[PDB]
């Protein structure tokens, strides 16, 4: 009866709300992107390292 | 002891004269009595319903009493016993409340019962009637005992109709039905 008049009313007369997508874009965190690949540096690369270092430590074991 | 039993101070006068006058047998006559002195109280608006209040002795009422009984000398005379009783437990304030209580149990024990169809506005007379007649019908109303529907106006109860008679009602009503149908809705 009544539970008609409003099922009717309701459901006819606005069925959603307004929504925009656009809007909630603003307001949600946006993706982006890693920076750089990256590449690991050489390390201790060639025997520039090697010679300092045999002649550096030249150090025995005792 | 005497059907139906109304708990309540000033309803233990009404269940004393009920009972009493239930068992003297002369309840027609003390309904009538009591009719015609809430009459005469109410026919006497001003110094005489405007003086129920208390401030008056032992001594001042006894003859307030006197003049009760000399408006008519036609009172049943359990109901002047029961007009001395009350000025001597020196209230009277609650008198036509007494009278009010012994007419619900009077009326009971004539087996008459009242019911409400309160509804925002004064409904069809074929309403009243169908309802009336369904509610004789349903065994809601036993039968042997009889149904004086009142339909009241309640603006405040936006359309609708509640049946009530002993306790017992059936409300269809549109605000009642509207405010589940809020509810499920803020679900």
């Amino acid at each position: 009866n009544v539970i008609q008049d409003l099922y009717l009313r309701e459901l006819k007369d606005t069925k959603l709300a307004p929504s925009t997508l656009q809007d909630a874009e603003g307001n949600v965190k946006p993706w982006n992107p890693p920076q750089k690949p990256n590449l690991p540096e050489l390390e201790l690369q060639g025997p520039e390292a090697l010679k300092a270092y045999t002649e550096q430590n030249v150090e025995t074991a005792h | 002891p005497p059907p139906v039993r109304l708990f309540g101070v000033e309803g233990t006068y009404a269940t004393a004269l009920y009972q009493a006058a239930a068992k003297n047998s002369s309840i027609d006559a003390a309904f009538q009595s009591l009719q015609k002195v809430e009459s005469t109280v109410k026919k006497n608006p001003k110094l005489g319903h405007l003086l129920l209040n208390p401030a008056l002795s032992l001594k001042d009422r006894n003859s307030v009493i006197d003049a009760i009984v000399e408006t008519h000398k036609n009172l049943d005379g359990y109901v002047v016993n029961l007009l001395k009783v009350l000025s001597e437990n020196n209230r009277l304030g609650c008198f036509e409340k007494i009278a009010s209580d012994f007419g619900v149990l009077n009326d009971a024990h004539n087996g008459l019962l009242k019911g409400t169809v309160t509804s925002a506005e004064p409904l069809d007379p074929k309403s009243f009637k169908r309802i009336e007649k369904a509610l004789s019908a349903s065994k809601l109303v036993g039968q042997g005992k009889s149904l004086k529907l009142e339909n009241v106006v309640k603006p405040e109860i936006k359309g609708g109709l509640i049946v009530e008679l002993g306790d017992k009602t059936v409300d269809l009503s549109i605000s009642t039905k509207i405010q589940k149908l809020n509810k499920v809705l803020e679900d």
